[PDB]
């Protein structure tokens, strides 16, 4: 099989030896158009814990027209023109009451257990269940198991807009329903086995309890938790709790006695998931209740501390969030006490590398910060440094939900500590590699400095303060607001002491706005606009006047997220400065802004006619009247 | 051995291509001006790379395109002066802000 | 007596993938060159000073 | 030099030495003790590229003549002497 | 055939050297998309039919750079071209550079 | 609100805690809707106050509210200021829609 | 599915290589806490799936002191550390038995009372 | 002096990480086909005829008591590189191997029947399991732990001895 | 207490050492071919630290590191060190895109 | 099915990948084209569907684009129409290249 | 500039008294500035002044890259210059950090550009 001539390309066997990987690897690749034909389907946004709802279980000839008819309406709702669905939906809720019950339920609600939908056509199906729910007003059992298995798992559902309209129709089925008939469907469920079916009802019988109020609901809870029959019943039972008192907020209160029947006894059983989950659902009640409650409480104080001094483990976690929050409504004399008898265990437990350990500690500083007896200089000379050096790892940065913990708990040892402690310590994170960290340790100072004020430090941490922030602000790269607000905040503080520091500050400002990425220049003009209330307080209008040039040369800039912010600084600098001495000035500014209202956008439009109206206002003399009617057009 | 020469056909598409270039619309910034002339440019010397070197023809209507687009740059402001337009204007890569035109023209031309 | 996992054929060096092979080709229609003439401006960046380095390299 | 910088062989400095070798004697010459002077000092340096196009380089010289061939004569295989 | 043979790992410092050598250019073997492309057949005469259905001229008809790869390099010609001009120095004495009053032309960006 | 009919208002006695307009909502009484010429600020219950709900604004109830709430001087002479609590409680089917459209 | 989180929103973010990652916070440590681990995975399994990241020097396994069975957790050193970068990072959130393990990085204090146990393991991973 | 400590290392394989990797859904099945391992017919569409000049493979049973009857069942071995033997009783029992003998003395993973590619060449062949009873071929014992070269119309009985053979296994060449 | 201190401080240099990896602790790290290849004469003719070393092809990785003698060959991974490798490759790919689909 | 988009409508887009101030046609066109992407498995359906049951078809408009020495057609067809006719090109393609329909000697051919 | 090698290898060998030209920027004024350059040389000398022999390793670390026989400094690229002058960089802080006995995260921005220029 001699060849002619040679090969040049690549042999040729060895291509098809190429072509059948992409046949084996690419059937395991997911292309373009695989990935979003399944993204569409909602089943990605979801953990393997919510897939878990497709597990539960759900259980002529003229007439045969209406059969069709809601089939279509329904189908048009579900998928359908808008014009379409508009009317379908007119024709459901006024014609629901005719249509039998029976025919809607058992058409409607199996498309919400498909694999399939999207949340667009989920939420256009549940807003039929909701619409028809509230008219027909007398329901049968069997749906309203139905309609539990549907509706309930929207409750633990990814993002608050689904887990409310999750909540709309329960609180609404609770009242059709009535008390008698729910409550019978619930207690063959909380004794049921599968644990997703168990935590999704505890969430639904809770938002029936808000409706009907929870003393109708009381002896089914108090039946379920002091149940001896199922331990899964005590457990489940106690978690109905906390959704009643996450969702009656304060107003749990008057009923704490009540419930108090449950979590005590239900406290002593020996599986210690039970154990836990009261521990989690006084720190709820304790904390939702805030200054009232004590006098409750000390009943189930005592086998708390015998809990904490034994067993540690998760035990000691769960039993110091309760103690913890226990404290701040307990009367001065023994809150004292107890948290010296506390802050005894965190310093033991700083090195403790669970998470659900240092949510404990956190909290318990936290509420052991407004305690008397701790002095600042205790804090200052033990738990700070340590606290610092532990909890700020650029891991805790990573993560919102326990950065919102770290900050917050940051901020409440502010009002003990120093405001140049703290200050003093979040330095490092400011100047830190990782963008994530920076962002963190900005809301920090921030919030700490809106607080206690700039009076404190002393001037090298007012000078080592600003180097940061300018690093940490000269390094983002994504946009956010927290760098300017925290940036502006400071500049408020301290005003009168900031004008050495203001030279150096607006030398940067005019190298970023030349600098060839767009953003850069955006954030080099964003700074400028909070600069100004400072810069005028200092007293220069040698120094407004450079930066309103140099913002009016830019003035015709072609992208309009960075021209409509040089718009809002030039619009500050106006109103601050006096119109007399504006270098421009004034009646050669405004003819440039007319042909920027046809910019179309929105920021220039917004941040120019905000300027063309302060120039009505105060200068109304400069352009002539002809110029003022092509504005107006 | 086999001796190559670029077809006389596909010298004339050539050739019409610029031709095409100087009427197109956009000719006149100079820098679209420029980049027409280079991708034509570059797709011919990319694709007949060794045949260019014996044919005359070829040569010659090289020689006179790129001269013709130089002129466009020059009639584009008024002046045909060689004092004001030094080689550096037409040449310098685009990175420093010329034309950054690529020249196959200068040569000598085997006669 | 555990079963393997199936490696195709010869596998290959991990930089043979990450070096963003034929990455030119998504080129403009007339750009002739592929890099900028200057490293300066590719950089992105010139010299950001590492603080938490050097204070392990001082100590 | 500018021929090993040129990634591949051409026959451009071949014929640009050819037409240089025959012009007058004195080119003779640099070819010559430029041909000893790679092979001797200048091959410890070059990538085991560059010697592909060294070796074509010098293979239209000598085989066309122009180098002539007794200029090969320094070329000495052993074990003990070889780079 | 000496991985396969020997169950070895190509260390990609062997083929480095040809990574841009080769009439299908070695190195369109390790693109992202060629999954995707295994599947595109018949690019060739798709190319040289876009004459008919479109006006405009792309004239490189006779080459996909994502089958091939990119066939030439002119980069070192834009070096070359400067230094032929007498340096970007004796360039620079032609423009407004000085008037900007930038230090050094090294980072000079043109708004795109 | 004045326009869109689902939302539920609150209507229960009103605490001493002023209500909070966001931004966007900002310059707005509660319950006419209009941005003309306050009057009194609002007071809204207990129960509207806790935790984060206690920031939002008292009209969306979802963007967190910075300036206090007045109402107007027309709904102080009806007398629609002292009903109750004016705070709603849904988000409505306006803002639901939109958002799922979107994504 | 705690530290998997944090991977996803660090990578997202192109954070690429340790000094601007998380991981650079430890540099000097080696042992990983192996948790959620089944019962009857014993020392010789542990070093089954962890050398696909590297080449273990020391394991030791968790297990009560009376009747000898497992805890449930381990702490395993790499020879080389960035081993620990690569268990933790990518092995974390893996199934195994039906329940998916959690891995982290660790300072491993060693403790008096299992002290023969050090060279009775030593010895066996003293072998290679 | 007693012990060094009550507590020690293992250093050896629990069942679950080799069982991963294996599932009969119940358990582990131990044998992983060897890589040359192909099934026979996509060996002969490697070398490209249509079925009337294939080789074909049937295990055909036959009950040792009465041969008379003809076949017992018939088994392809064309479908699929390698077959498990096992007990199926059909009198409750887990359906694990391939292949199921109503055999009370064969255990759950007795033999395996292998085809692979040697040099262009399929070749069938067979291994004890280390199954409970053993295992004979041409009613001859045979080794544990090598795969054993099949040849057209050999026997395959589930015990070491003739007492517990209820059944006859065949392994056929099919041509003509 | 000083000699109490000097102790602890030893105990805690222990610690800290044991805990170290051992190829950093050593450390210091971290065209022949072509020619040895190139060459007519040729033809005429594994761990860091010494422990055991795998046999067969192992998955890539970042850092190159091969797996112990003793690993099994099943993958077992979340995923993640595949997904590093599209953000590697993608980082690393526009880088050259940005300039190169430029325009003007 | 969905590679074969994947290419379909990659080759159309490219088209508009340089294109700068669009006429209404075109802006019809990459309407489909994003929305292709956003439905593939629905553009699918309706492609299969227009292959089996439509038989008549828009008008197709010229023009001629001048060479200066030819003047040679272009036909403009209509985008619902393109995307059929793009992936029924790319599938032909494919299978006929699969099944080695075309003989060697055949010769705008992919490998040269 | 003593501490450089090849201008110590004239001084010290030179037994008349003498001129000698060189060209201290190798090649760099292609594709650098006179600015730029008379900026890295003054660094690669600060480092050069105050470490020394640490400098010098951070020079000539990589063999392969070799100084030609004209040159003085090393022959890199332009993205190797861009790394050297953050080490070289660097050399300058850690060496004031061990002078001074200061934690250099302790200074102000403004505080390490006049340490590294003086
Ligand atoms: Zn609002
Ligand atoms: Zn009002
Ligand atoms: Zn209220």
């Amino acid at each position: 099989s001699h060849q002619l001539g040679g090969q040049y390309s690549i042999p040729q066997d060895l291509r098809e030896n190429l072509q059948k990987e992409a046949a084996r690897i690419g059937e395991n690749e997911k292309d373009v158009l695989q990935e979003k034909m399944e993204t569409r389907t909602v089943q990605n946004r979801e953990d393997s814990y919510h897939k878990r709802r497709f597990d539960m279980k759900f259980e002529l000839n003229k007439d045969e027209k209406k059969e069709r008819t809601l089939s279509m309406l329904l189908l048009k709702i579900k998928n359908g023109n808008t014009a379409s669905r508009r009317t379908s939906m007119r024709i459901l809720t006024d014609k629901a009451v005719t249509f039998g019950p029976e025919m809607i339920f058992n058409r409607l609600l199996p498309i919400l257990l498909d694999r399939s939908l999207e949340d667009q056509e989920r939420h256009l199906m549940i807003k039929t269940i909701d619409r028809v729910l509230y008219q027909l007003g007398d329901l049968t059992k069997p749906y309203v198991h139905k309609i539990l298995v549907v509706a309930a798992p929207l409750l633990i559902d990814e993002d608050p807009m689904v887990r409310s309209t999750g909540q709309e129709i329960i609180t609404n089925l609770s009242t059709v329903a009535g008390l008698k008939t729910i409550l019978t469907v619930m207690r063959p469920d909380i004794e049921n086995e599968d644990e997703y079916v168990r935590n999704v009802t505890s969430r639904a019988a809770a938002v029936v309890a808000k409706a009907l109020g929870v003393n109708q609901l009381l002896p089914f809870i108090n039946a379920a938790c002091h149940s001896r029959k199922s331990w899964k019943a005590r457990h489940t039972g106690i978690k109905i709790v906390q959704q009643i008192g996450i969702l009656l907020g304060i107003g749990v209160l008057n009923h704490l006695t009540g419930l108090m029947s449950c979590i005590k006894d239900c406290l002593m059983d020996d599986h210690v998931p039970v154990r836990i989950v009261t521990a989690h659902t006084l720190s709820t009640l304790a904390e939702n209740s805030y200054p009232y409650g004590i006098e409750v409480f000390n009943v189930v104080l005592e086998p708390l501390w015998k809990g904490i001094r034994s067993h540690r483990g998760k035990v000691l976690s769960s039993f110091l969030k309760a103690v913890g929050s226990m404290i701040p409504l307990m009367d001065p004399e023994y809150a004292g006490y107890y948290t010296t008898e506390a802050m005894r265990i965190i310093r033991r437990e700083f090195d403790s590398p669970d998470d659900e350990m240092k949510k404990t500690i956190l909290l318990v500083l936290q509420k052991c910060s407004a305690v008397e007896s701790i002095t600042p200089k205790f804090l200052r000379e033990e738990i700070a440094p340590e606290f610092f050096q532990k909890f700020w790892v650029r891991r805790v940065a990573l993560d919102r939900p326990l950065n919102k913990v770290v900050t917050y708990t940051t901020v409440t040892l502010a009002k003990k500590l120093g405001c140049s402690y703290t200050i003093d310590k979040l330095l490092t994170p400011l100047r830190d590699e990782a963008e994530p960290f920076r962002t963190m340790a900005v809301h920090a100072v921030t919030r700490t400095v809106n607080l206690l004020g700039t009076a404190d430090l002393d001037e090298r941490l007012e000078t080592r303060l600003i180097d940061a922030l300018l690093i940490a602000f000269q390094e983002q790269t994504n946009s956010d607001s927290i760098i300017f607000k925290g940036f502006g905040a400071v500049t408020v503080s301290l005003d009168i002491r900031m004008k050495p520091f203001l030279a150096p500050i607006v030398s940067t400002i005019l190298n970023h706005l030349k600098h060839k990425t767009p953003l850069v220049r955006q954030h080099a003009a964003d700074l400028c606009a909070i600069l100004i209330p400072v810069i005028k307080n200092c007293h220069e209008f040698e120094m407004l006047n450079k930066l309103n040039i140099i913002l009016y040369e830019s003035l015709g800039e072609v992208y309009p997220e960075v021209l409509g912010s040089i718009i809002n600084a030039m619009y500050c600098i106006t109103s601050v400065m006096d119109l007399d001495k504006l270098q421009p000035p004034i009646n050669q500014i405004l003819p440039t802004l007319t042909p920027i209202l046809r910019n179309k956008h929105r920021k220039v439009e917004v941040n120019t006619i905000k300027f063309v109206g302060l120039i009505g206002k105060l200068a109304p003399t400069y352009a002539p009247p002809k110029e003022w009617m092509r504005i107006c057009f | 051995k086999a001796y190559l020469k670029v077809s006389e056909e596909e010298i004339k598409k050539f050739d019409s291509r610029i031709r095409g270039i100087l009427m197109a619309s956009g000719s006149t910034t100079f820098t679209k001006v420029a980049a027409k002339w280079n991708t034509s440019l570059i797709s011919l010397f990319t694709y007949f790379r060794e045949a260019i070197v014996a044919t005359e023809p070829l040569l010659d209507i090289l020689v006179k395109g790129e001269t013709r687009i130089q002129n466009r740059v020059k009639l584009g402001l008024n002046s045909k002066m060689p004092t004001r337009f030094p080689p550096a204007v037409f040449y310098t890569p685009k990175e420093l802000g010329g034309l950054g035109m690529i020249s196959a023209s200068h040569i000598l031309i085997p006669a | 007596a555990a079963k393997r996992s199936e490696q195709p054929d010869l596998q290959y060096d991990s930089r043979f993938f990450t070096r963003g092979a034929n990455a030119s080709a998504k080129r403009h229609e007339d750009q002739v060159y592929d890099n900028p003439l200057f490293v300066q401006q590719d950089i992105e960046s010139i010299y950001k000073t590492n603080y938490e380095k050097l204070d392990e390299a001082v100590n | 030099k500018s021929s090993l910088q040129e990634s591949t062989f051409s026959k451009f400095y071949s014929i640009l030495s050819e037409r240089m070798i025959t012009f007058h004697r004195s080119w003779q010459t640099a070819y010559n003790e430029t041909f000893e002077q790679n092979y001797t000092q200048d091959i410890e340096d070059y990538e085991t590229d560059q010697l592909r196009i060294l070796g074509k380089f010098w293979g239209h010289l000598i085989s066309y003549e122009f180098l002539p061939m007794d200029c090969l004569k320094i070329i000495k295989l052993t074990e003990e002497e070889s780079c | 055939q000496e991985a396969i043979q020997q169950n070895r790992r190509l260390a990609f410092e062997e083929l480095e050297g040809s990574w841009d050598r080769g009439i299908p250019r070695i190195s369109t073997l390790f693109q992202r998309d060629r999954h995707t492309l295994a599947y595109d057949r018949g690019h060739r005469i798709r190319r040289e039919f876009k004459q008919y259905s479109l006006e405009r001229n792309s004239p490189f008809w006779w080459t996909n750079s994502h089958h091939d790869g990119k066939l030439w390099n002119l980069n070192a010609y834009r070096t070359d071209v400067i230094q032929a001009l007498g340096g970007i120095e004796t360039i620079l004495e032609h423009t407004l550079f000085k008037g900007t009053g930038f230090n050094s032309w090294e980072g000079l960006f043109w708004e795109k | 609100s004045r326009h869109q009919f689902d939302l539920i208002m609150c209507l229960k006695q009103p605490g001493v805690q002023t209500g909070l307009l966001c931004e966007k909502c900002d310059g707005k009484c509660p319950i006419c809707d209009s941005y003309v010429r306050p009057k009194r600020k609002v007071r809204v219950c207990e129960n509207c106050s806790f935790g984060k709900q206690a920031k939002n604004c008292i009209i969306c109830n979802l963007n967190v509210g910075v300036n206090d709430a007045f109402y107007c001087w027309e709904c102080c002479r009806l007398g629609k200021d002292k009903d109750g609590c004016p705070r709603i409680l849904n988000l409505g089917s306006n803002r639901l829609d939109r958002h799922f459209e979107k994504k | 599915n705690k530290i998997q989180q944090i991977n996803d929103k660090e990578l997202q973010s192109g954070i690429l290589s340790p000094h601007q990652s998380w991981h650079n916070e430890y540099k000097d440590n080696a042992y990983i806490y192996i948790g959620n681990l089944n019962r009857e995975l014993t020392e010789g399994d542990i070093l089954t799936v962890f050398s696909e990241y590297g080449v273990p020097v020391d394991v030791i396994l968790s297990r009560d002191e009376n009747t000898g069975e497992s805890q449930g957790f381990a702490y395993l050193k790499y020879e080389d550390q960035r081993s620990t970068i690569l268990a933790v990072d990518n092995l974390n959130g893996f199934k195994i038995g039906g329940r998916a393990l959690k891995i982290d990085h660790t300072f491993y204090r060693p403790k008096r009372s299992l002290q023969k146990y050090y060279e009775a393991v030593k010895e066996e991973l003293d072998r290679d | 002096k007693s012990q060094y400590i009550d507590i020690m290392p293992d250093f050896s394989p629990s069942g679950l990480l080799e069982l991963e990797s294996n599932n009969k859904e119940g358990i582990a099945l131990k044998h992983v086909e060897p890589q040359d391992a192909i099934s026979p017919d996509n060996y002969m569409d490697m070398l490209g005829l249509e079925a009337r000049d294939r080789t074909m493979y049937e295990l055909v049973i036959y009950r040792k008591n009465d041969k008379d009857k003809g076949p017992w069942k018939r088994y392809d071995l064309n479908g699929r590189s390698c077959y498990l033997v096992g007990r199926e009783l059909g009198h409750t029992e887990i359906v694990v191997a391939d292949i199921g003998i109503p055999e009370e003395t064969s255990s759950k993973q007795h033999c395996v029947i292998q085809f692979r590619n040697v040099r262009g060449i399929l070749k069938c062949y067979v291994m004890d399991l280390d199954s409970s009873n053993g295992t004979c071929l041409n009613n001859v014992v045979i080794p544990g732990a090598r795969y054993i070269e099949l040849r057209s119309g050999d026997v395959l009985t589930l015990s070491e001895f003739e007492e517990d053979n209820d059944y006859e296994l065949i392994f056929m060449n099919v041509h003509h | 207490s000083k000699y109490e201190d000097e102790k602890a401080a030893e105990r805690e240099q222990y610690l800290k050492n044991l805990n170290m990896g051992d190829v950093q602790k050593l450390g210091i790290n971290v065209t022949a071919s072509s020619l040895t290849i190139e060459d007519p004469a040729i033809t005429f003719t594994t761990s860091l630290l010494g422990r055991k070393l795998y046999d067969k092809p192992a998955p890539e990785n970042r850092f190159a590191i091969m797996p112990g003698s003793r690993w099994d060959g099943v993958h077992r991974s979340n995923g993640f060190e595949e997904k590093w490798f599209a953000k590697q490759n993608e980082i690393n790919e526009k880088k050259v895109q940005s300039y190169t689909l430029q325009e003007d | 099915d969905t590679k074969i988009l994947v290419l379909a409508l990659e080759d159309l887009k490219d088209v508009y990948a340089s294109k700068v101030r669009l006429n209404a046609s075109e802006r019809e066109e990459l309407a489909l084209i994003e929305e292709a992407y956003d439905n593939p498995h629905d553009t699918l359906n309706r492609i299969k569907k227009y292959l089996l049951t439509q038989r008549v078809f828009k008008p197709v408009d010229i023009t001629m684009m001048e060479n200066y020495q030819n003047i040679s057609p272009v036909y403009s067809v209509d985008p619902l129409e393109k995307i059929t006719d793009a992936y029924l090109d790319q599938y032909l393609w494919y299978e006929a290249d699969q099944r080695k329909l075309f003989p060697n000697w055949i010769k705008p051919s992919d490998s040269e | 500039a003593m501490s450089i090698d090849k201008l110590s290898d004239v001084v010290m060998k030179a037994t008349e008294p003498q001129m000698v030209l060189f060209n201290i920027y190798d090649d760099w004024l292609d594709r650098i500035s006179s600015y730029t350059a008379f900026s890295r040389l003054t660094l690669l000398l600060r480092a050069l002044k105050t470490n020394e022999e640490s400098a010098k390793m951070i020079l000539l670390s990589d063999p392969t890259i070799t100084i030609k026989s004209y040159h003085l400094w090393p022959s890199f690229t332009d993205e190797q210059w861009i790394t050297i002058e953050s080490q070289m960089r660097d050399l300058i802080l850690t060496e004031y950090g061990r002078k001074y006995n200061v934690n250099i995260s302790a200074l102000t921005q403004t505080e390490i550009k006049d340490i590294i220029l003086g």
